[PDB]
RNA sequence: CAAUACGCAAACCGCCUCUGCCCGC
RNA sequence: GUGGAAAGGCGGGCAGAGGCGGUUUGCGUAUUG
């Protein structure tokens, strides 16, 4: 069950720029009619030239199985389709990004639970998830439960557009669409596993360069030389700059791709 | 291609004997480099199953570096004169190929007799490891 | 409805490969330089070992078919196997057909009975264990892992080898091309000591389930235990320490009033030959 | 479909090296004891290499007997690129073709696959013989124990012709001479065709007591010389009562050509009788 | 350059018994002492096959030793008695000894001479 | 009068192709 | 004078099936010191 819960940040310093009651009244229901009206024709499956290409198992059903539970003017709550959620976020996000002239971002929190799971728990954890991916850069989506090391230096949740990438480059190579692998990636989801395994070596000790050669080393057996440039080798740019080496943030591209196909 | 395998072994075979102790660094220059070293032997063959001997017996004492032993004399005895042994055994064209990778070991060897057990035989073992694990990647096996 | 308890035969011994063993398991767990087909490993010691679904599956997957070919006379000595044919349900996609090979795993089929009162009578299930939904008949051997004896610890400590590299090729017909390739399996002759605890839940039917037990495991002496197997790689061999009974009186008290069968040098073949009467015939004085 | 079983006829012996032996320059060894011996791979990957080459030429006889042989006319898919086709050797294994029918039902009505087993996608039919690796003979293995040297040693030249170059190598072979001891138990499953199958094991054994078993072979290294000892049948009741219940087939001083010859119909009566 | 050698005939004369070292030197020794293949396979593989197994053949062992020298005349008993004096002098030790330990370190010399034959030439 | 000049192996082939978590709360 | 009391994360599952260490190459020839 995939719950979604974000809000719009940075909104009650929005509206004291305001400075007449013709002017509140406005931009306080111009920001009501988004996740009032505009989000119903969203879910409908609306607006390709506002939106574009979205981070999507699937394309977009006729009738999508979405439940709105809440949704309030500076905040939303909606549950549905766990791969549909994930879909209807870089949706919203994508159709409130030019709804606001580029000016007003939002936080969404995603969490993923299962239907025997009582909601005022669904509810705690997701909102926590959320003031995860607030307190760092207010512009951030939360995507999975993602482990980190305890430096302080390594923040959780995706930024918006730096995880729109991550999707362009790591998915079309290793996935194809509707729940499937690419050509000769199947009888080998024991991959993924063990590259998800070099990544939990780089938690337990981020100064090791363990995690180097063995990337180059299981492409190599598998004959799969070609995936993954990016982690097989080091980057001394991204070293000098104190951000997390790329096989950090292989952990929510690669788990997306993983959990919708069986596993 | 072959030109490569001219000019980056003789930028790094100063830099190879320069740094001749395996406990030369524990920062990032030792896997730096170790790409380099499988890079001027990707050009050449370098058939992995004579090595299997050599790497079975850096195999069977890894285990016992970890609790097993705190003496590494007899099997580092056994690793020098079979490496030395493997153009004792194996000449012709694989020679000039395996010639170019016993100038990197035999200068680490002779520390590991006299070095610690715990230490400065795994700064070897794990660059043992590097270099086996991108000659795959270049397409080596 | 109605689980019991009277005690525990423990079976203790140990199994020598005749042959070459194999299982085989994962590999390249942060590590590069293997031999790509390595026997399971356990990782505190790094000696082989046998496990045990290795065992309990190989002495299962060999007493399917026993009960398989003889389906049709043994629904009067066990209830149950009239629910079955001779076959399997592979040719059209039912967990429930009349055929007896009936659960879908993944994509084999495998024979578990699909409720409690079904596996009750059925001799597979009884002993080996079965499931379903909300029925779930668990079950009542514990195969337990096979370590080496005391004396195959000492050559690993004196020097001695413990897996060889076999080389085995392929070779065409024609043009006589050589295709390579390399095993890691266990030296023969190495030995590994196993036990069997079999739950004694009924004194009504235990005679016919531990005779059941050295059906599958003498028909295992003659089959191979895993590995590639149909050429050489397992002919394993039990030799049995001692039969124990533990019974019930021995857990509450700690007297030392185990009953203790003699198998000092008997095959799996002569304690199921006749003299079973004779081997076990002070565990009927105490049901 | 429908895995089955009624018995297990075990064929043990013992294999005879009238002339000297090579497997493979060292011949192979055991480790725990220094003794060399014939593996498993080498005594069945060589049944079934003399199997598949002596099905090939008969196409035409065994086709009103075997189904599955009307699949296939008898040739090589080495210079044709394509797995399944009129040719008799279908998989590509990595770059050799040995013949294995792939499926079930194939191998079912194959007559070599139903025996020597075979692969498939999702049908991966598996064998009715398995054939264990032969050691030395307990009378043999005193030899080693008293230093009559079990193995030996040879030293041959390669002539270049024109400068009469001698380029020697040393091969090291076993003795001739050297007795092993086999074993080949065939897993009794279908009951309308196990006469074919022991008439049919016999055959490639045959066919290997005149060609030769690993090594070089061309040049000596042959020479298998099978030794029968005792046929016994192993019944599903022998299992249950581990009675001696087991048919003892009398074989003592017969051959392999002995056996598939005028003479099986009478050894074999008793086990016919058991189905 | 055979004085040079000839102070490593005084290291072949300082390993009397037979620990020699358990370090360097018998490395040490066995690259000055490979500083004809053929001739000695028939004690190298003879080692080969002592070690699995013996106090009679040992002598077979000794007496084979000194059969290859007393063969090959002429200018072929020069280096053939140098290497039969490395060998006998940790080989009149190894008579009365223990087996499967204390020739170990022979065993690993042994082999490790003709190592750096081959590389040497 | 009897031998010594020289050769201890070169090659290619090195894994493959099928499967990869269900059931029940 | 305790948001407490009682509650096994587990019942069923062989890393298995298929696979020849292989193919060719004559312990020899050439002349003298
Ligand atoms: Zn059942
Ligand atoms: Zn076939």
């Amino acid at each position: 069950l995939g719950v979604m819960k974000g809000d719009v940040d940075r909104l009650g310093e929005f509206f004291s720029s305001m400075d007449s009651p013709s002017k509140l009244a406005t931009a306080s229901r111009f920001m009501d009619y988004f996740f009032k009206g505009y989000i119903g024709a969203i879910i409908e499956g609306k607006f390709g030239y506002i939106i574009g290409d979205v981070p999507s198992l699937r394309d977009w059903p006729e009738e999508p199985d979405i439940v709105v539970v809440y949704a309030g003017g500076d905040d939303f709550f909606i549950v549905g389709a766990w791969d549909q959620i994930f879909e209807l976020a870089f949706r919203v996000r994508r159709a409130f990004n030019a709804y606001t002239g580029g000016k007003l971002t939002l936080s969404v929190g995603l969490g993923y639970f299962d239907e025997r799971t009582p909601i005022y728990r669904m509810a705690d954890v997701v909102s926590e998830r959320l003031d995860t991916a607030k307190d760092e850069g207010r512009n951030r989506v939360f995507v999975v439960g993602r482990s980190r090391p305890l430096d302080g230096k390594h923040k959780l949740s995706y930024e918006w557009n730096h995880y729109e990438e991550l999707w362009r480059t790591y998915a079309p190579r290793i996935y194809a669409g509707n729940g499937r692998l690419k050509g000769k990636l199947e009888s080998k989801k024991g991959l993924l596993w063990k590259l998800l395994e070099i990544r939990e070596l780089y938690v337990r000790d981020p100064n090791d360069v363990r995690w180097a050669y063995l990337t180059a080393y299981l492409l190599g057996r598998h004959g799969l030389s070609d995936l993954f440039p990016e982690l097989v080798g080091i980057d001394t740019k991204a070293v000098e700059r104190k951000e997390p080496q790329p096989v950090y943030w292989v952990d929510g591209v690669l788990k997306i791709v993983l959990m919708a196909v069986r596993r | 291609k072959g030109k490569q395998w001219e000019a980056i072994q003789p930028y790094f075979d100063n830099v190879v004997r320069e740094a001749k102790n395996f406990l030369e660094w524990s920062p990032n220059k030792r896997l730096a480099n170790a790409v380099t070293v499988a890079a001027y032997l990707t050009s050449q063959g370098l058939k992995t199953n004579q090595v299997r001997k050599i790497l079975d017996m850096a195999r069977t004492t890894e285990l016992k570096v970890k609790r097993g032993e705190g003496d590494i004399k007899d099997d580092l005895v056994k690793m020098r004169y079979l490496l030395a042994y493997t153009v004792g055994k194996a000449t012709g064209q694989s020679k000039y190929s395996l010639d170019a990778f016993h100038r990197i070991l035999d200068p680490m060897l002779e520390v590991l007799m006299g070095s610690p057990k715990k230490e400065n035989f795994e700064k070897f073992y794990d660059f043992l490891q590097a270099v086996v694990a991108y000659h795959k990647f270049f397409g080596g096996g | 409805m109605d689980r019991r308890f009277y005690g525990k035969i423990v079976i203790k011994g140990k199994i020598k490969a005749v042959t070459g063993l194999h299982i085989g398991s994962q590999r390249d767990i942060s590590e590069i330089g293997g031999i790509a087909n390595p026997v399971i490993k356990d990782p505190h010691t790094g000696l082989p070992y046998i496990p045990g679904s290795s065992l309990k599956g190989r002495l299962r997957s060999l007493f399917e078919i026993l009960v398989n070919s003889r389906l049709g006379e043994w629904r009067e000595k066990y209830p149950s196997l009239a629910n079955y044919s001779p076959g399997s349900c592979r040719p059209d996609n039912q967990e429930n057909c009349g055929k007896f090979f009936n659960r879908k795993i993944n994509r084999g089929w495998i024979h578990v009975c699909p409720d409690y009162e079904t596996a009750l009578a059925c001799p597979v299930c009884r002993l080996f264990g079965a499931s379903g939904k909300e029925s779930n008949f668990p079950s009542r051997i514990i195969v337990r892992d096979a370590f080496l004896t005391k004396e195959w610890e000492e050559k690993w400590r004196a020097g001695e080898a413990i897996t060889e590299a076999k080389i085995e090729v392929g070779i065409d017909r024609v043009t006589s091309q050589a295709n390579p390739r390399t095993n890691e399996r266990v030296v023969a002759g190495a030995e590994f000591e196993f036990e069997i605890i079999y739950n004694v839940e009924n004194t009504t039917h235990w005679r016919d389930d531990i005779k059941n037990l050295l059906t599958a495991m003498a028909l295992l002496e003659d089959s191979y235990l895993g590995g590639s197997g149909s050429r050489g790689y397992g002919k394993v061999k039990f030799i049995f320490d001692s039969f124990e009974f533990r019974p019930l009186d021995y857990y509450r008290t700690g007297k030392d009033e185990d009953i203790v069968s003699i198998d000092a040098r008997e095959k799996s073949v002569s304690d199921i030959l006749s003299g079973f009467d004779s081997l076990f015939s002070e565990v009927e004085g105490k049901l």
